[PDB]
């Protein structure tokens, strides 16, 4: 091993290579989804190194499953990742448009230029794409729920749940608007947490609602309490409900006779002072994050009360937004206006051969669960993603009212306007800008390859038409493959998806753009 | 019932909710992974592996 | 142009190391050769001239027996069609406790015979159909060839009798002594009450002086010693205790906490004295004889030897539960004196020597009690464990006799007279169900053609002989075993009678498991893997 | 090859019609191994797992669980036959069979070149008609015990032998009888199924009660109470650790035996509690006491049970506690803090079988019980399998039929009177989608085929037959499978549940409709 | 081939029934040589 500056397996690659390669390796992440987008896409099959199968045409849940050596490859796929998290759409999209500048910024460095020019210009052209996307937005009424239904339409017709379309928007906005808080002069929506998604392999699709309440597989923990209670006053908890140890070592010393009988009576005796302090609110539903003892048991139903134990965290919370109250752990604490009225009905009732818990006529809930019940548990995952999907653009769409048309209309404004402006820039990066301003035509070009279309005819006529003054709303029709104005056909997105699309898929051709150097093989060096 | 360990299903649908891989190790990597800096599983296999892998 | 592909479909779905067979000659005529297969390895044990054949199990345990459950449970058969039959049989052998021989060698002729009916242009389902109608005429004639029945169990004459054709298939040399013996035992067993216990005949076996010298005895025998210096008692008066013999102890923690120098004097003491003053309670009653389930205590044994108290020590729970039901008394939880109803009684306790073994005897004076145990000798511990087999065949033989008195003619008339009424009556059946119950009722020859074969005669003869006899009309007319030559003889007046409900349970047993190998059409087996147990 | 694999070498991806052929040929797979298990003249298969346990079974759900595949396109149809299993509980092998078949006619127009996407909108359009054909036809009726019979006895006998078929017809409708409650649903939780292996197969009967596969574990308890009361309780009656760590400490042996005598007072209370209400009750010795616990019993509280002549049950099923409170009608009970005679039940007989090692104990001639059990017996381990098996999909069949004011005729004859409907309709479809509708409708046609290929009859002809004669009467005629000519399925009896169909149809659609659309498989998570 | 195999098969079922191959034997030549004379029996000439 003589010498050997650098380690043995420090491998260096340095050059036009590496700038080759990775602007390679971003062009095959952006073939391998490049037939998922539009409304005639086909799905994919992804099987899970797990044993399960994954089938959808979502881009994030494609890349996310798929495991890549180049590491260009991985920034792509943080890329998807980010989109996915940031907006919740557009994820094929930004692909595609990175791929799509990448190559267009190849081209210029086969040349003479230097990176940091096509850079340079990258990032004016991307304030032009910014600043021309705010200026051919259109505002949105919230108040209408037949355009806010529209603008769901718009986004998930490119799912396999477009078919229950009616259906999905129904249940997405419905979702967005009960979980809708405010609290504190704090606006907030948080699909994250609440509007838990909950499927049910087996029944129709058609069946599938959201509740004005929570829903969760749990059972009574004995058979004598009710199982149907028209107006309950629901107290949650978060201590279990039976005799534990001290923190402290609490070692006894019995002498007397009676001391261990003692012992056990005053048990019994806690026991039965902790579920006298509950019933002292004069509750009908128990519910706890924790065990309850039989006793414990015996002594609630002797108050007529229902109880159910060991209910995860989040379920808990979502009870609590639902019903209209707060969990407490102290039931000596317990007070009046802790204890949840609002709920209109509960009811435990048996699906296939388990018991779900209904909560399910509450009076502004500001939580909710979407009972999804389907063909099997894959389909029912890919509705469950689809239905995401909505949740996040109906979120985007009433956080931001701005509106722009889809169908690839706003990318050809886009670049019909960078064209047109560095038609008089007069410098050696005017011809980079406008590359990157034409390489937005790639997601028009690939909705007319995905309907099986004449390409090169319909992107021809497309930029002919958008010459034109009022043009901005026209693009082409993906069933049909035909041009048509969008303000007909009614295809709309978020301003805040394309921005963020636009603003992702810049960033990301910058940098890689960034990279001449390459080096591998060190450990981690922890 | 509880022998049947109901919770197995909630901790299998609970566990997906994230890939990375499991490090392949060389001669003296054996040596040198565990001479230096914990539990520690170690899988011994030649190419039911797929399974426990995946797990 | 060199290889054949797997067809597309499911023939490449299939896993790496598993097996797919479908259709008749793949699957049905591969589980029909199995189970005659296995038929085949087990017919030559049948009958008194039955052949014991050694069996060493993966264990390296040797078995030598003509018992056709034993074997079948200590061969490894892996088959799943001779799994099945091996089921049917070990199902006859819990139910009734005899006929596992018959079971298999029926379903084995029935298969045959079905292979031959498919192979004649029959179906499957017709098959199954006239096996059904058959079997049902079978049970329907079966209640018409009873010849006599039991009309006596508390008879010692009576009860050896009908005993001994059970066990002359087991132990053929020498049956007299062994059914005198077992039908002392039962009938010290079985009280006024109708009801009989099997568990209630305890087997002890015991080397040295071959099997002439065995006995029965009116009680129980352990193979141990005694803890105390006594070690005979005439006038037991046994008090049980399922409580080790020592002072109980606390349950969550025993501390002894000594703070002054008088107590660590006195603790011992106090101990000592307290412990002979429960000694000396349970000595007052009466009692002489002690039984614990637990440990003995050194001390709790010396105030015991103090005192001229016999000890004894079962590990067991099944022994201490057997002991109290074959005494008297009941098993106390503490060291409390025993009440009047609670002190079991025994005419006579000792320790005592049989070959090299010594053992301790709760022995009865009158012939009855709860539990009787059957004392056997040998000069081979196989051969103590084929006599124990033969003894458990016995009182199974008459458990079914006190459910049902009941009997039909052995020796082969049973079976020869089904056949030749299944016959006639398969004859005026119109259709194809006709070749089938022909077929049922040609498969009870399998029967006396086996105790032909084992007899060491022709079975043909044997066979046209019977048929022309019960031609004439004689029912219970079987093969003549002690003859060089093929020849047959009643069986009613040689007393070669086996149970009705043995040969009710074996033919349905063996028709339903022929009918059920019959039914499968694909067999989908998965790789093996392991999993030795 | 493709650009996954450059990206990662040691990748499986099959693109374009590969991946549409992949999935064709597992489903035509499946079909072809499921379509021996249609109709009651389908042939049972032989399972051998692992360990070398031998199942014989005709269900599809099992014997899809139990075929050794590992194919992903069988992955999805194995979980959507168990969805189908889980809510319906019957169609298994109608549901694989249809889903193969569409698939086959989808793939004869998609070698022709045509995209998969008319195929679909055609399947969408023709499962859109089916469904509003199906609501026309169903028969609503109210659910006697004559139709429920005929509808158990349709399951039964293409799940078991015909006797033994007719006898758990007889079981099952009885059954579920006997726990409905007037407009309530059905718990299908409160008709145990307990296997005992010593009888034959046609003994399995109905106890209007309950059995448990347990029994007193005192020596000394009685084997049969003719008048009992019943307490179902959930008190622990074994010795209790005290949760703080207690420890016992003395000087003498006399203050350890003061000290012993006293720590079992707390269990003792219960006990005196539990003999004195027996006493209270039932002074005499006509009637009796009976006591299951779902916790454990110790000998010492054993022993003192047994003392007052009172047969006591531990480590009871936790179900068993509302089953016992539904059929006896006494009060569950988790403390004997105020225990009075009303909580106690009541069974007019209590009596324990032993069979070999398991003990098994019955409570029968309970007064209206709420809940019963189902007695399985036979000569084997798989003959129980097969008979929990077919009482499954049987309970399943009832409970949909009563659920289901509606019944829809069997034998086919619904699913060809709804291809003579789609054929109808197709004109009425724009575009090319009226292949999809074709596919459809020759998709549906496959049961009865399948049916009349098991039968031993020729398909074609027996189908042109079928079809002619409902084209000229305008019935819903089926197959007979014991002769092949037309027979009317309502006539005879052979009923379908309305919501298998539904779900079937819904299910099918789905999937075919999601598997037509996939145009690459790629399995690339790993390194 | 069929022939033999189903004499074989035949043969099988007076073999395990404890007979000794000889005399199979001996009435498969005896069967033998009278299908050659039933066979010359029922021949028929030609015309060639
Ligand atoms: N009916 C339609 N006609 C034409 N274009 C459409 C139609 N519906 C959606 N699109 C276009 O398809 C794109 C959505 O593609 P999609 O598959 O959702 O990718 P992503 O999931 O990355 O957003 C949008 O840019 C939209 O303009
Ligand atoms: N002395 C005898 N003479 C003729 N046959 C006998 C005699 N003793 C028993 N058998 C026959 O032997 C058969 C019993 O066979 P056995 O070996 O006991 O098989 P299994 O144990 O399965 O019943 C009975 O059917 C009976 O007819
Ligand atoms: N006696 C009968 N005559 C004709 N057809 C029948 C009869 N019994 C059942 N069928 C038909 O057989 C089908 C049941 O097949 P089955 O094996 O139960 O499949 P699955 O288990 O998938 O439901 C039903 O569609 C019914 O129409
Ligand atoms: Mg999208
Ligand atoms: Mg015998
Ligand atoms: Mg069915």
């Amino acid at each position: 091993r003589p010498v050997l500056v650098l380690s043995q397996n420090t491998k260096r690659e340095s050059g036009r290579k590496v700038q080759s390669g990775n602007i390679n390796a971003a062009k095959t992440i952006a073939d391998i989804i490049r037939t998922c987008l539009g409304p005639k896409s086909m799905m994919k099959m992804l099987l899970d190194p797990m044993g399960g199968i994954v089938m959808t045409n979502d881009g994030n849940a494609i890349l996310r499953e798929i495991q890549v050596q180049h590491p260009a490859a991985k920034s792509m796929i943080e890329i998807s990742r980010t989109q996915d998290e940031e907006v919740g759409d557009g994820t094929t999209s930004v692909i595609i448009l990175a791929g799509e500048m990448l190559s267009v910024a190849e081209h210029f460095l086969e040349q003479q230029m230097h990176p940091t020019v096509v850079i340079s210009a990258y990032r004016k052209a991307l304030d032009d794409m910014i600043s021309t996307l705010k200026k051919i937005s259109i505002p949105v009424d919230i108040s209408d729920s037949d355009m806010m239904l529209n603008i769901i339409n718009s986004s998930i017709t490119t799912k396999a749940i477009s078919r229950w379309s009616s259906l999905a928007c129904n249940i997405a906005l419905d979702a967005v608007k009960m979980v809708q808080f405010e609290e504190n002069g704090r606006k907030e929506i948080d699909i994250k947490k609440y509007a838990r998604v909950e499927k049910i392999p087996g029944g129709i699709i058609e069946d599938s609602c959201v509740l004005r309440g929570v829903m969760i597989n749990k059972d009574v923990t004995h058979p004598r309490m009710r199982r149907y209670i028209k107006n309950p006053r629901i107290v949650l908890l978060d201590s279990s409900l039976e005799y534990k140890k001290g923190e402290s070592q609490t070692d006894i010393e019995i002498t007397r006779e009676e001391d261990f009988t003692r012992i056990l009576q005053m048990e019994e005796e806690y026991i039965q002072q902790l579920c006298e302090d509950i019933i002292q609110l004069k509750p009908d539903v128990v519910i706890t994050e924790k065990g309850i003892s039989d006793l414990a048991q015996h002594y609630l139903m002797r108050a007529n009360i229902t109880a159910i134990r060991r209910v995860r965290k989040t379920d808990n919370n979502r009870i609590a937004r639902a019903c209209g109250a707060r969990i407490v752990s102290r039931p000596e604490e317990l007070r009046e206006d802790d204890v949840g009225t609002g709920a209109g009905l509960l009811e435990i009732k048996k699906i296939g051969d388990e018991y779900f818990t209904f909560i399910t006529d509450c009076k502004d809930p500001k939580a909710c669960t979407i009972l999804l019940r389907g063909a099997s548990k894959e389909i029912l995952s890919e509705v469950e993603r689809n239905l995401q999907d909505a949740m996040q653009v109906c979120r985007n769409v009433l956080l931001d009212p701005q509106l722009v048309p889809g169908g690839g209309a706003s990318e050809m404004a886009v670049a019909h306007a960078l064209t047109e402006k560095s038609k008089a820039m007069t410098g050696v990066e005017q011809w980079p800008y406008r590359a990157v301003a034409q390489a937005l035509e790639v997601i028009p070009r690939t909705l007319i390859q995905n309907c099986g279309a004449s390409t090169i005819r319909l992107l021809t006529s497309l930029r002919a038409k958008h010459t034109q003054e009022n043009c901005e709303t026209w693009g082409v029709n993906g069933e049909t493959g035909t041009l048509v104005d969008m303000k007909e056909l009614g295809i709309w997105e978020p301003l805040a998806v394309k921005l963020q699309t636009y603003k992702t898929a810049v960033e990301t051709a910058v940098l890689l753009l960034r990279i001449d150097d390459i080096v591998s093989g060190h450990k981690k060096k922890g | 019932f509880l022998q049947q360990y109901r919770k197995q299903r909630m901790e299998e649908m609970r566990q997906q909710l994230h890939f990375k891989q499991v490090f392949e190790i060389s001669g003296e990597g054996f040596l040198d992974m565990i001479d230096k800096e914990i539990v520690i599983m170690v899988h011994i296999y030649e190419d039911g592996t797929e399974a426990m892998n995946g797990c | 142009a060199l290889h054949v592909p797997k067809a597309p479909g499911f023939a490449q779905m299939l896993k790496e190391g598993a097996k797919h067979f479908s259709g008749l000659e793949e699957a049905v005529y591969r589980n029909i050769q199995a189970c005659k297969e296995l038929a085949q390895t087990t017919r030559t044990a049948y009958g008194p001239n039955g052949m014991n054949k050694m069996v060493i199990n993966h264990l390296e345990k040797l078995f030598v027996t003509n018992d056709a459950a034993t074997i079948l449970r200590e061969l490894e058969v892996q088959h799943p069609a001779a799994k099945m039959i091996v089921m049917a049989s070990h199902m006859q052998e819990q139910e009734v406790g005899d006929g596992t021989n018959f079971v298999l060698v029926f379903a084995g002729a029935l298969l045959e015979l079905a292979e031959e009916l498919l192979r004649i242009g029959l179906s499957v389902s017709e098959v199954i159909e006239g096996y059904e109608i058959a079997c049902r005429k079978a049970h329907e004639i079966l209640p018409n060839l009873v010849c006599c029945s039991a009309k006596n169990l508390r008879d010692i004459d009576e009860v050896s009798s009908l005993l001994r054709t059970s066990i002359m298939s087991k132990q053929y040399g020498n049956e007299v002594f062994l059914a005198k013996l077992i039908a002392q035992a039962c009938v010290s067993i079985f009280p006024d009450s109708g009801h009989f216990n099997v568990d209630n005949i305890r087997v002890c076996k015991i080397l040295g002086s071959g099997i002439s010298s065995s006995s029965v005895l009116h009680g129980m025998v352990f193979k141990k010693e005694t803890e105390g210096d006594v070690t005979s008692v005439k006038d037991a008066k046994i008090a049980v205790y399922s409580c080790p013999f020592d002072g109980m102890i606390t349950e969550t923690k025993g501390t002894v906490l000594i703070k002054t120098a008088e107590e660590l004097m006195n603790f011992s003491k106090g101990e000592e004295n307290l412990m002979d003053a429960q000694v000396k309670a349970i000595a007052d009653t009466g009692a002489n004889v002690v039984v614990t389930g637990g440990k003995v205590a050194d001390m709790a044994l010396h105030y015991a030897n103090k005192y001229n108290i016999m000890l004894v020590r079962l590990n067991s729970k099944w022994d201490l539960r057997r002991l109290c039901k074959t005494v008297g008394a009941t098993a106390l939880p503490r060291l409390t004196p025993p009440v009047l109803e609670e002190m079991g009684h025994c005419d006579s306790v000792y320790l005592s020597e049989v070959g090299d073994t010594q053992v301790v005897v709760f022995k009865h004076e009158k012939e009855d009690g709860a539990i009787s145990t059957i004392v056997l000798r040998g000069s081979t511990d196989n051969l103590m464990d084929d006599i124990e087999r033969a003894v458990d065949d016995g009182v199974n033989t008459f458990k079914v006799l006190t459910r049902d008195k009941r009997l039909v003619p052995g020796g082969g008339a049973t079976e020869i007279e089904l056949a030749k009424q299944i016959t006639s009556y398969g004859e005026t059946c119109p259709g194809l169900e006709q070749y089938a119950i022909k077929k049922f009722a040609e498969a009870f020859e399998a029967i006396p053609r086996a105790l032909a074969e084992n007899s060491g005669v022709k079975a043909n003869e044997v066979i046209s002989k019977l048929y022309a006899v019960h031609q004439e009309g004689n029912k219970n007319v079987g093969l003549d075993i002690e003859a060089e030559v093929p020849a047959v003889k009643d069986m009613l007046e040689a007393g070669i009678l086996d149970t009705y409900l043995g040969k009710y349970w074996a033919i349905k047993l063996a028709t339903n498991a022929a009918v059920t190998v019959l039914r499968v059409d694909q067999i989908i087996m998965a790789k093996p893997a392991g999993g030795p147990k | 090859m493709a650009a996954v694999k450059t990206l990662n070498p040691k990748a499986e991806v099959a693109r374009a019609q590969a991946a549409l052929a992949v999935n064709i040929s597992a489903a035509r797979g499946l079909q072809d191994v499921l379509r021996t298990n249609l109709g009651p003249k389908g042939t049972m298969k032989m399972l051998v797992s692992g360990a070398g346990d031998i199942k014989l079974t005709k269900d599809g759900n099992v014997l899809l669980h139990e075929m050794q595949i590992q194919h992903p396109t069988a992955s999805l149809i194995a979980k959507v036959a168990t969805a189908q299993d889980d809510i319906t509980g019957d169609g298994t092998t109608s549901n694989v069979l249809i889903i193969g078949e569409l698939l086959k006619q989808a793939d004869l127009y998609i070698s022709e070149g045509l995209h998969p996407r008319i195929i679909t909108e055609g399947f969408e359009a023709a499962k859109e008609k089916a469904l509003q054909f199906l609501e026309e036809v169903k028969v609503s009726r109210e659910m006697d015990r004559e139709t429920l019979i005929d509808v158990a006895r349709t399951s039964l006998r293409t799940k078991v032998h015909a006797e033994l078929a007719d006898v758990l017809t007889e079981a099952v409708v009885d059954s579920i009888l006997a726990i409905k409650k007037q407009d309530e649903p059905i718990d299908l939780f409160m008709i145990e199924i307990m296997e005992m292996k010593h009888k034959s197969e046609t003994d399995t009967s109905l106890i209007r009660g309950l059995v448990l596969d347990h029994g007193a574990r005192h020596p000394d308890m009685k084997k049969r109470v003719e008048d009992a009361y019943i307490l179902t309780c959930n008190v622990s009656l074994e010795y209790e650790k005290t949760e703080v760590n207690s420890g016992f400490f003395y000087k003498s042996a006399e203050e350890r035996e003061k000290l012993v005598k006293a720590e079992r007072k707390f269990i003792e209370d219960r006990v005196k509690k539990i003999i004195e209400l027996k006493r209270k009750v039932c002074g005499d010795s006509d009637k009796g006491f009976v006591v299951i616990n779902q916790k454990g019993i110790d000998p010492f509280s054993l022993d003192a049970l047994s003392k007052e002549g009172i047969v006591a049950l531990r480590r009871a099923k936790r179900r068993n506690m509302e089953r016992l409170t539904l059929a006896c009608g006494g009060v569950a009970l988790n403390s004997f803090d105020d225990l009075s005679p009303d909580c106690l039940g009541h069974a007019g007989l209590v009596y324990e079988y032993t069979l070999g090692e398991e003990k098994f104990t019955f409570i029968e001639k309970c007064n209206n019980p709420r809940s019963v059990t189902l007695l399985i017996k036979g000569p084997n381990k798989h003959t129980l399998t097969q008979i929990k098996d077919a009482v499954r999909d049987g309970l399943r069949a009832v409970k949909n039929a009563i659920d289901d004011g509606c019944v829809v005729p069997g034998a086919g004859a619904v699913e060809v009177a709804m291809a003579e409907a789609l054929i109808k309709h197709k004109p009425s479809v724009k575009g090319r989608a009226q292949l999809g509708v074709q596919a459809f409708a020759d998709a549906l046609l496959i049961i009865p085929k399948v049916l009349a290929q098991n039968s031993g009859f020729d398909l074609q002809e027996t189908l042109v037959k079928i079809q002619a004669e409902h084209s000229e009467s305008g019935q819903l005629v089926g197959v007979d499978l014991n002769t092949g000519e037309p027979m009317v399925a309502a006539e005879v009896g052979v009923w379908d549940n309305y919501c298998v169909k539904k779900q079937l149809l819904h299910s099918c659609t789905v999937i075919a409709t999601n598997i037509l659309l996939v145009d690459e498989i790629m399995r690339a998570g790993m390194s």
